[PDB]
C-alpha cells in the first residue's frame, strides 16, 4: 500500500469490532 | 512481368496459396488422436509445376 | 500524507501471507457484513439510547443507520474522496496515480482525511443538537463513540479491498440497499402484505404497488447498461478471425463519480441546516432539509415518494445539477483514479494483443481508445444523472441512486465471484 | 422460421422480406470479419437457410401461374 | 464568442457519441436475462442473510432496555 | 435490385481510406464489373459513387476501392456496418 513500515494482522482488526459490539450490546441494553 | 496471370489463374493460385497451411488445432481435438501435417506445403525455389 | 515521513506515521493494513482461496475472501467478507448489519442494532449509552439524529437525506447514500455505532457511515471515505477527485483531477497539483510514489502518496492523505473527517463530521453534528444533546459532558461521550466507530470501518474496509471479495465502499452500500429493500418488502412492515391484502380485498393499490414499480425501473435500465460494453479485439489464436475480447465497463466512468455528487448535494443541505442553529444560513435557508421556493427548493434529493415536483423549475434545475457535477467527475475519473488512458497504453502493448487487420502496432490501438475515451465518458455520466434522479422522483425503495449502484457493484462483483466459485472444484486455488 | 409463412404472405412481402434479409446478411458478414464477442453460425446460416426459402418457394408459384 | 465556440464544438461531439453508440454492445433478450439471473441471485443473498439478522436480533436486544 | 458486397474490410488500411480519403474497401464477388459494382454500392448504402478501381486478388477474393462524392460520408456508412 504505502511506504508504511507499521503494520497489523487481520485478526486484530476483526477482534477490535467484536469488542466495541459486545461492550455496547451490554453496557446500553441493561448497563451490565 | 511474368507473363501473365488472367482472372481464373489468380484463383487457381490462390487455392495453392491456401494449401501451404499447417492443418489446425481444432481438427486434431476432433478427430481425437491425431492428424500429422501432411505434405501440400509451398516453397518458391523447389517447386516447378505442371499444370 | 504527500511526504515519506508523516506518511509512514499512518498504520497500514499488511499484505496477504494468508490464502485468499473461494472459502477465505468469503469468510473475511462475511465477517464484516454482519459486524455492519450488527453495529446498526446497538445505540449509544449517555443513559438513554433510541435517540436518533435528524435526517431526511443523509441516511440514503451511506446505507447506514443514525443513532448507532456507524452513523457516520461511509460519510468520511466518500468526503474525502470527492475533494481527491476534484484536486488531482482537476491537475492543479500532479499526483496521479502512476508510479509507486504518486499512488502511495494519494493513498497515504485519502486515508489520513478519512480519519480527520470521522471526528469533524461527528463533532459538527453534536455540535448543532442534532441528537438533542449539547451538553460538554454527554457531548464528548457521543463524539467518542460515533468517530470511534467509523474509525474501525476504514479498516475492514481495507480488509476487503485487499483479502475480502471485491473493494470496501461497495460491500457497505449493496449491503445495506439490499437489506433497506428486503426488510422493507418482507419484513414485518413489510409491502408485499400490504399489496397482496389490498389486492384481495378488491380496493386499489396505487401506494402499496408504488415502491416495488419504481425498483423494477431501476433494474431494467441498470441491466441494460451493464450488456453495452465496449470490446476491443485482440491477437489471433493461429486461425482467421480475431477470438476473444477485452471489454470496458461502460458504467464505472459515473458510478464512482455519481457516489460523490450525490454526497456533494448532501454536505450542502447540511451544511445550510448546520449554520442556522449554529451560525446563520449562507448557502441557503434549509429548515426541515428543504425550502418551496429558492436556491434550498432546488438543492434537496427527495429519495422514495415526492410531490415537490409538481413545481416545474424544481425538476429542470435538480436534473442539469446532477447531470452536469456527474460529468465534471467522469472526466475527473478518467485523469485520477482508474480507467486512465495512460494505463491501458503499454498494458496492451506489452502482451502484444492486436485488432483484426494488421493494427499490430502500438500507436494504432492508442489512438482508438483515447479518442474513443471523452464521448463515452460524457455519454455514460449525462445518462446515469438522468437515472438517478427520475428514479428519486417516481419513488422506489433504498432511493433510486441506490437501487443503480447496487445492481451494478454487484454484478461486476458477483462475476468476480462465479469465477471464483468455479476454479475451487479444481485443485488451482481460486483468487479471481 | 416455418414453410407456412411464407405461402401466407403476397408475392408483395416476399420481395420485400427479401431485401431485409440480404442486407442483414451483409452486416453480419462484416461483424464476423471484425470478430464477434463469442461465435455464431447461428447468425449467416439462418439466414442463408431463410433467402433459399423464399426464393424456392417464389420461383415454384411464378412457374405455375405464368 | 463562446457560443458560437461550444455550438461548433457540440457538432463535432454528438458525431462521435453516434459512432460509439454503435459499437455499444446491443440488449437483446438473451443477454438481458444472463444479466438478470446472475444479479438477481446475487442480491438475494445479500438481502435474505440481513433480513435475519438484523429485525430477529433487534427485538431481543431492543427489549433488554 | 443490384448487391454484390459481400462485406467491408477492416484493416489500418481502411482507417486511412476512410478518414483522409473518403474512400471505402469492401468484397464483392469473384467475377464482377465495376458498372455492377458502382450501381449495387449507389442503391444499398444509399450513396452516389464517384468511381470504382476493382482488383482481383489472389486469395480468391475481388476488392473494391470505391470513391465517394463529397456530400456524402464514408464514415457514417462504415459505422454502421459489421457493428451491432
Amino acid at each position: 500500500e504505502t511506504f508504511s513500515k507499521i503494520r497489523v494482522k487481520p485478526e486484530h482488526v476483526i477482534g477490535v469490532t467484536v469488542a466495541f459490539v459486545i461492550i455496547e450490546a451490554i453496557l446500553t441494553y441493561g448497563r451490565f | 512481368m511474368a507473363r501473365n496471370k488472367p482472372l481464373a489463374k489468380k484463383l487457381r493460385l490462390a487455392k495453392a496459396l491456401k494449401q501451404n497451411r499447417r492443418v489446425p488445432v481444432w481438427v486434431i481435438v476432433k478427430t481425437n488422436r491425431r492428424v500429422l501435417t501432411h505434405p501440400k506445403r509451398r516453397y518458391w525455389r523447389r517447386t516447378k509445376l505442371k499444370e | 500524507k504527500k511526504l515519506i515521513p508523516i506518511l509512514e506515521k499512518i498504520p497500514e493494513v499488511e499484505l496477504p501471507v494468508k490464502e485468499i482461496t473461494f472459502k477465505e475472501k468469503l469468510k473475511w467478507t462475511g465477517i464484516v457484513l454482519v459486524l455492519y448489519f450488527i453495529m446498526g442494532c446497538i445505540d449509544v449509552y449517555t443513559a438513554g439510547a433510541q435517540i436518533p439524529a435528524i435526517f431526511e437525506f443523509w441516511q440514503t447514500i451511506t446505507a447506514s443507520r443514525i443513532g448507532t455505532l456507524i452513523t457516520l457511515g461511509i460519510g468520511p471515505i466518500v468526503t474525502a474522496g470527492i475533494i481527491m477527485q476534484l484536486l488531482v483531477g482537476s491537475g492543479i497539483i500532479q499526483m496521479d496515480l502512476s508510479i509507486p510514489e504518486n499512488r502511495a502518496l494519494f493513498q497515504g492523505c485519502q486515508k489520513l482525511l478519512s480519519i480527520i473527517m470521522c471526528f469533524v463530521e461527528a463533532v459538527l453534528f453534536v455540535g448543532a443538537g442534532a441528537f438533542g444533546i449539547l451538553t460538554p459532558l454527554l457531548a464528548f461521550l457521543v463524539i467518542i463513540q460515533i468517530a470511534f466507530g467509523s474509525i474501525i470501518l476504514i479498516y475492514l474496509d481495507e480488509i476487503v479491498s485487499k483479502y475480502g471479495i471485491g473493494s470496501g465502499i461497495g460491500l457497505f452500500i449493496a449491503a445495506g440497499v439490499s437489506q433497506t429493500i428486503f426488510v422493507g418488502a418482507l419484513g414485518p412492515e413489510g409491502y408485499l402484505w400490504k399489496f397482496l391484502n389490498s389486492l384481495i380485498q378488491g380496493v386499489p393499490n396505487i401506494e402499496y404497488i408504488a415502491p416495488i414499480i419504481g425498483t423494477i425501473i431501476v433494474f431494467l435500465m441498470v441491466v441494460y447498461a451493464e450488456c453495452m460494453r465496449v470490446e476491443i479485439p485482440l491477437a489471433h489464436g493461429r486461425i482467421k478471425g480475431a477470438v476473444g475480447k477485452y471489454p470496458i465497463k461502460f458504467v464505472y466512468v459515473s458510478n464512482i463519480p455519481v457516489i460523490l455528487a450525490a454526497a456533494l448535494f448532501a454536505n450542502i443541505q447540511l451544511w445550510g441546516l448546520a449554520l442556522y442553529r449554529m451560525g446563520i444560513p449562507i448557502l441557503g435557508h434549509y429548515e426541515g432539509g428543504r425550502a418551496v421556493d429558492g436556491i434550498a427548493y432546488y438543492l434537496s434529493t427527495p429519495y422514495g415518494l415526492s410531490s415537490v415536483i409538481s413545481d416545474p423549475i424544481h425538476a429542470i434545475v435538480y436534473m442539469i445539477a446532477m447531470i452536469i457535477t456527474c460529468v465534471m467527475f467522469g472526466i475527473f475519473w478518467v485523469e485520477t483514479t482508474g480507467l486512465d488512458p495512460k494505463s491501458m497504453a503499454k498494458r496492451i502493448g506489452s502482451l502484444g494483443m492486436a485488432i483484426k487487420g494488421f493494427r499490430k502496432s502500438e500507436k494504432a490501438i492508442e489512438h482508438r481508445l483515447k479518442r474513443y475515451i471523452p464521448p463515452l465518458t460524457v455519454m455514460s455520466s449525462a445518462f446515469v444523472g438522468f437515472l438517478a434522479t427520475i428514479a428519486n422522483f417516481i419513488g422506489a425503495l433504498g432511493g433510486g441512486t441506490g437501487v443503480l449502484l447496487t445492481v451494478s457493484i454487484v454484478y461486476r462483483m458477483y462475476e468476480q465471484l462465479l469465477r471464483e466459485k468455479v476454479s475451487e472444484l479444481h485443485p488451482a486455488i481460486a483468487k479471481l | 422460421m416455418k414453410p407456412s409463412e411464407i405461402r401466407e404472405m403476397s408475392i408483395e412481402e416476399i420481395d420485400a422480406k427479401i431485401r431485409e434479409l440480404r442486407l442483414q446478411l451483409a452486416k453480419e458478414r462484416g461483424l464476423l470479419t471484425m470478430g464477434t464477442s463469442l461465435e455464431n453460425p447461428m447468425v449467416i446460416r439462418n439466414l442463408r437457410r431463410d433467402i433459399a426459402r423464399l426464393l424456392t418457394i417464389k420461383k415454384e408459384k411464378l412457374r405455375e401461374r405464368e | 464568442t463562446d457560443f458560437n465556440q461550444k455550438i461548433e464544438q457540440l457538432k463535432e461531439f454528438i458525431e462521435e457519441c453516434r459512432r460509439v453508440w454503435l459499437v455499444l454492445k446491443k440488449p437483446t433478450k438473451d443477454e438481458y436475462l444472463a444479466v438478470a439471473k446472475v444479479t438477481a441471485l446475487g442480491i438475494s443473498l445479500l438481502g435474505i442473510i440481513g433480513y435475519i439478522i438484523h429485525v430477529p436480533a433487534t427485538y431481543i436486544k431492543g427489549i433488554l432496555k | 435490385p443490384y448487391k454484390v458486397i459481400i462485406r467491408p474490410v477492416v484493416t489500418e488500411k481502411a482507417i486511412s481510406l476512410i478518414e483522409k480519403e473518403n474512400k471505402l474497401t469492401f468484397i464483392v464477388d469473384r467475377r464482377a464489373t465495376k458498372q455492377d459494382i458502382k450501381r449495387a454500392v449507389e442503391e444499398i448504402f444509399n450513396v452516389k459513387v464517384e468511381k470504382v478501381n476493382t482488383l482481383i486478388t489472389p486469395r480468391g477474393e475481388k476488392k473494391a476501392y470505391v470513391k465517394l462524392k463529397p456530400e456524402y460520408s464514408a464514415s457514417e456508412v462504415a459505422a454502421r456496418l459489421g457493428l451491432f
